[PDB]
Formats: structure tokens, sequence, C-alpha cells
RNA sequence: CAGCCGUUGACCCCGAGGUCCCCUAAUGGGAUAUCCUGCCGGGUUUCCGGCUCCCGGUUUAUAACUGGGUGGGAACCCCCCGAACGGAAACAUCUUAGUAGGGGGAGGAAAAGAAAUCAAUUGAGAUCCCCUGAGUAGGGGCGACCGAAAGGGGGACAGCCCAAACUAAACCUGCCGAUGAUAAGUCGGUGGGGAUGUGGUGUUACGACCUCUAGCCUGAGGUUGACCUCGGCUUUCCUA
RNA sequence: GAGGUAGAGUACCAUCCCCUGGUUUGGGGGUGGGAAGUUAGGGGACACGUGCCUCUAAGGCUAAAUAUGUCCCGAGACCGAU
RNA sequence: CCGCAGCCUGGCGUUGUCCCUCGGGCGUUUAUGCGUAGAGUAGGUGGGAGGGGUCGAACCUGUCCUUUCGGGGGCAGGGGACCCGAAAGUGAAACACCACCCAUGGACGCUCGAGGGACUAACCUCUCGAAAGAGAGGAACAACGUCAGGUGGGCGGUUCGGC
């Protein structure tokens, strides 16, 4: 769409996917675009998931921009009834915040250090 | 809140008025009612009242802009009421939206209505419907007076919220 | 004319049931035929059920199947479209008149209705109807003509509920079994929804509501004078 | 004591048409432009400025007081077979 | 006497991407000027008789541009250094230097327009496709909405004095 800025590299998204599901377990995270964006509010999240196949697209097109300026990493994931389902949902989320990793500090970690590299390459 | 920043993409003078022409040139071809599965303005909406319940529904419905479809008269007339150029109808075409929604689907009672867009020809209005015969709609304690036979079919009686403002009230 | 029913209580009146042809919104298909003619399911002579526009579901996906507006009414009511005759001693702006009429939508009443209101030295306090203000302010080939509101006196005289801030599945609902007076509800099992937000809190202005911090204020209990948990109140559902 | 929230092509402006007592002042519609958003908005008979006074639009619901007469009861300086 | 349709034309909207040219302006950039009387190109208002002068001048000899070829404006060398008057004429004099104006042309950065050209993705037309979608042609014009001017017995209301 519009609102993703940079590619994701498959393998990549699985290991969000992981970290999601690790979090969940030990430490907390928050499920839903209206809890998500009031995370990146009060900059209180440590990184934010954003789903790629949301319609309409204004539902999360203002989160990249809004965690911009608050220095928050964000990373992408293909589809989101997965992403829905790594957070023990039985339905479909377009966004997570995870509130601290607990477990999945180490794994957090790596992935922000990949991002950050893919966006120095993007100009 | 979220819905706080969807009407700031959506608001007036924009980069997302590059996006919004691009789904029009796919709206200028569905049938002139089609019902649509989630609104498009998720704040216009739930302010008007819409839930995620089943029994909510959204259509959407697209007019010709312009004035009255008025025809010369044909017998005599005083100057005065000889002329057609001018005439609109003073009912809105947001209300003439919410009427010709109401038509196609006879079973719902319309809530409301705003428009999305616009073009040379067109204007473009979503109106939120609600099915009443339900029986989630049914135990709501909140729609309990949509239960009076009275309160059916308002929008032929101009007691919508797009016809108390043509009334003057 | 002829016959029968009724004291084994008829006829008649009131209450409750049964049968109830065809056309008709007419509705499986057709009718310039008030008459014809199908396809599924059931017992089975007869016969009885199912068969546009939507909504929530099932099942392989356009196949099929489960469960749920249309027309009428003497007048009254709500909303759009909308004349001329006549008068001006002619007549075109004007008036007649938003009348007559046309189209759509209800109810036993409709509609309106809880101030982004009025008026004037800081007052009143949702809407509607009657007597007034008043043919006043005001509009008009300033011609014919048209025309308020506030205020005063009465009739009735209520007020809530959402979006938002704070919470974040604590939520709604179909079917089956039990319990409950076959109700509401409670428990158990299955299906559809719901993080694109279900449920809770909360909706007012020299301020209202929400969150945190600090300090003072029914009963029982626990904990460190202070904290927390169960007993009144508010709102809603229900019918034997 | 400190912080947070309050409804958009909406309010408003120019122009055209119809209503209106609404008149350089009121309402609705068509066409074009188009906000602020609590350190905010609206109103107080031309327009603007300064005080003062007053209210919170753009989301619904709401008995009683009243309108009618196919119909049922009663009444009457009503008519009395052209 | 008037109206109203239809038609013609212009503004605004749908309506977008690349250019080029021209005309306006804003803060700059500059070099160019003969009614007559007279050493002779007084276009005008002033400071200003001093200004330039190894703080390098008047002068011969040519290349060159121009003009009512009148004549002035710029070139380095040969010259190692000179001229205007406070003096003679002009309803208004000093090429004595410096300023602004009238007035020519070009250039910088910005704005506004006006015109021309190209393009394709809006829009339109056709074809294939049950639909979904695909292809061809045109093209920011046409078409439509709205406003404005013109034309307009096509159609409607009327008036067509008196003695």
């Amino acid at each position: 769409p519009s609102y993703v800025k940079f590619e994701v590299p498959q393998e990549l998204a699985d290991k969000v996917l992981e970290a999601v599901k690790k979090a969940k377990d030990s430490g907390k995270i928050k499920k839903g675009t209206n809890e998500t964006t009031k995370a990146v509010e009060r900059s209180q999240a440590k990184l934010v998931v954003i789903a790629e196949d949301v319609q309409p697209e204004e539902i999360v097109a203002h989160l990249p921009l809004l965690c911009e300026e608050k220095k928050i990493p964000y990373v992408y994931v293909p589809s989101k009834k997965s992403l829905g389902e790594a957070c023990g949902l039985q339905v479909a989320a377009a966004s997570v915040a995870l509130m601290d990793p607990g477990e999945a500090k180490d794994l957090v970690d790596e992935i922000v250090k990949r991002v950050n590299e893919i966006k120095g390459k993007s100009s | 809140s979220m819905y706080h920043y969807i009407e700031q993409t959506w608001q007036n003078k924009d980069w997302r008025r590059s996006i919004l022409r691009k789904r029009l040139i796919e709206w200028r071809r569905q049938p002139a009612i089609t019902r649509i599965d989630r609104p498009t303005r998720l704040n216009r909406a739930r302010a008007l009242g819409y839930k995620a319940k089943q029994g909510f529904v959204m259509v959407r419905v697209r007019v010709r802009r312009g004035g009255l479809n008025k025809p010369r008269p044909n017998s005599g007339r005083r100057p005065k009421r000889m002329g057609v150029y001018g005439y609109g109808p003073s009912k809105g075409y947001r209300w003439i939206a919410e009427e010709r929604a109401a038509r196609k689907f006879p079973n719902l009672e319309v809530l409301g209505s705003y428009y999305v867009a616009e073009d040379g020809m067109y204007k473009y209005y979503e109106v939120i419907m609600v099915d009443y015969s339900h029986p989630v709609i049914r135990s709501d304690p909140e729609l309990k007076w949509l239960q009076d036979s009275v309160n059916r079919k308002r929008v032929f009686r101009g007691l919508t919220s797009a016809g108390q403002k043509s009334r003057g009230l």
C-alpha cells in the first residue's frame, strides 16, 4: 500500500511474530489500534508491530509518522489474522505494542538492529 | 484516540487527497447503491451511532449533482412562474441519498449519514442502517425506542438529521 | 302448500371454538380466462405443506436450504412538488396562495420538545394549545394589499441517553438439556459476532466530566490514624 | 493542586433561485471557496473595534395539555315526504 | 410591451505531468541623449571654480560600432606629460566632478499572468468479455453542473386612449 515505508524480508517477519508470542506469555502487550496509539502517545511502547493488509488504509496510516517523532521503532507484518493469532486472540489485530518484552528482550533487541539498517539504505 | 487521527488524515487539503482520488475511479463503476463491508470514516460513523454488532449495515449512495430536473410548463403562466434555471430541491442531496438507500433496503432503519466524496457529476454519501428485527438489536437497551412502529421509516417524514436541518429546525 | 325441531330445555342473547369456494397487496407460472396449469415433501381416493427487495445463518465456490417490508382506513397528521380564475375598477411586480392539486410516509393521535434561547443592569428558564400583545414593529407599482415575536393571563406542568477523556473481552446473541410458574434469570454443551472495540465510567459552561497526589467524614471483617473486601441506593428485565 | 476530554466539507463567506414581516439585518436549496476546535465557538436588528451580558451547533429519544369523526350513547326555539 | 426555452460565447469546478516564449511588476545590475544665436551636442534641478595630474595629461597615427555620416561616446601603443573660467552668447551653461529625473536595451532572484507545444493516467468513443477484466482511438479538449453577456414571436402573459 502507501503507509508501508520500507520492505521487510520474510525471514525477519517470522522473528517478529515469535517475539509477540513470547512477550504475551511473560511481559505485557497492547492489542488493537486504539490501545497501540495511546501507548505511543504516552511514550510507553518499546516496539510497534503493524500489519500490511488493513482496509481502509486510514486505520493505521498515522502510526509510522507518530512514532517517528516519539523515537519508537516500528516493523511491518504481512497478515493481520496471523498477527491476531500471535497475541492470543480469536480475531485479527491491525497493530500491537510491546510494553515490556520480558522473556524476549534479547529477541526484540535483535529486531531493532535489523530494522534500523534497512531504513538507512532506504534514504 | 485513533478516531481523532482518522479525521486528521481525512481533513482538508492533504496528500491524502491523492489516495481518495484513486478510490473515486473505482467507485464510478460500482452500482449506484451498494452495501460496503466497513465504514470509510469510523469517526463519523461511531459518533452517529454505529456499532460493531450484527444488524448494522453500511450503504454507499451516489446521486447526480446540480439543480432540480424541472421541465418548462406547457400551459399558460404569468412571467413569474415560467422560469426553470436556478431551482434546486429544497431537500438536500444528503437527505435525497438517505431516501434512495431506504428504498432498496426496506427492512432497515436509517440512523445517519455523511458524505465521503464528490466529483464533477456525482456526490457520494454513506448511510448507517440498522436491522430492528434481529434479536441482537431487539434486546439492546439503547435502541429500545426502535421497537415502536412510529419510529420506523422516519426518513420519509423528515425526522432524520438531514431532514431537521432542511426544515429549519 | 307440505313437513319438521323443542320440556332429554329449542328459538333467541353473551363468551369461546370448528368449517371458511374464487379473484384480491395476491405471492410457484400464466390470465385483453374472477379461469387454467406446474416442480419438490407427506401420508396416500380426496387431500395437506414449500416455491420480488432485503437481513442474520447452513452447505462446494451463483446451486440449493433454515429463520425473519408490500395493501386498506370518513376525517384528522408529517414531508417534498406546485397553478389559474378572481382583485388591483385595464395589467406585467404583487395578491390570490404554498391555496387547489400531485407524489411519498404514519398513528390512535401525529409533529415539536430539554437553549450555540430570550432581554437589559443583570433578570427568565424544554415543547405544545387557548385569550391577548395586534392590524403594533415591519414588507409593498409604499398602490390594492400583506404581516410577527418577546412580554402578560391560563391549561398541562416530568426529563434522560450516546460520541470523547479513563478501563481493554470483564461482552452480545441463535439452538439443545436442567432448574426456575413454560417469564426474566442461573448452570452445562455446542454455532455466529467482536481489538477496524463488545461491555463498564460519563456527558455539561464565570464551569461540567475524567485521571493522579494530599487532607477530613454509617455496619461487619482483614491489613499497615491509613488501606482494602461483603451488607443501602440508582438504572434495567419479567410475568404466571 | 496539577493534568486530560468535548460531534467537519460542519460553522462561515461570495453568487444564483425559492420562501419570509425579515427590511444594507431572517430561513432553505444549487455552484465555488472553507475554519477554529477550551489559551475554543455562537449571539446581543448596517459593518467593524473595546468592555459587559448570555449560551455551547453540527448524534439520537421523551408522557400530559389538542386535532378529527367511519363508529357507539345522549340532547335539540332543527326538517317533516317538491 | 414584456418574459421564458433553445442556441453562441466567456469565468469557476471536475482538471493532471513536462516544457518554451512573451508581457507586467518587486530588491538589484548596468552602459547609451543636437529649435536657433556658439570656442560647441545648454534636455532639467543643485553642491560645486575646482577637478583630475608617476594619486601617469593634453596631442599625431588606425583597427574598429553608431548617428538628422551633426557629432560624441570606448581600444593599447608613439607623447613622460595638459584642458575647461572666475572670462565671451542663451525665455534656462559650463564636456569643472558628483547625484536624481525624461528616456533605450539586456541580465540576476521572486511573483503574476498570457500564448504555444508535447504526454497519459482522469474523462469520452468503440471492440472482446456472463461478469471481473483486457485491447484500440481521442484527450485535459469535449461533455456535464453553475454563473455571466449576446441572440432569440420557437413558446407564454398581456395592451391595443378619448371625443
